[PDB]
């Protein structure tokens, strides 16, 4: 039983994820996404101002 | 570790426990028979020596 | 620094998290136990000692 318990435990510490990082960097890479988008969404007007010079 | 799928706290907790309830059982079956060896599984030599005595 | 990328308060924060869930998973372990010393890797020396004086 002990060995049983121990082979389960090296299991969770070989795979299982550190979800307290995760919490953080989901709302980092939210934030990020949104800075993206913005920032995209602000590159693709490049075109426009070529009309002003017509 | 953070982790959501594995206990190891809750496992060793369960291990001691399980010991204390084993010490429990014992003692309860040394009151009720009023014998510290009333089977060959509590000491298989000192039980022999008791049934040729008896 | 207004970094998007990374969050060292983030990290001060868990590392003094993990510190106090230590603390609390040894003081379960102890109550559980009921011995400040259960195990080898609670002190080496004063359990051979015990262990063999008991």
């Amino acid at each position: 039983g002990k060995l049983q318990d121990s082979l389960d435990a090296g299991v969770g510490n070989l795979v299982d994820a550190d979800l307290a990082k995760e919490s953080a960097k989901l709302q980092s890479l939210q934030t990020k996404q949104q800075l993206g988008v913005q920032a995209l969404s602000i590159a693709n007007q490049s075109s426009s101002s070529i009309l002003s010079l017509f | 570790l953070n982790s959501i799928n594995t206990n190891a706290g809750a496992m060793i907790a369960l291990q001691n426990l399980n010991g204390t309830n084993s010490e429990l059982t014992t003692v309860q079956q040394r009151i009720n028979t009023g014998k510290k060896i009333a089977s060959a599984k509590d000491n298989g030599a000192i039980w022999a020596t008791a049934k040729n005595q008896s």
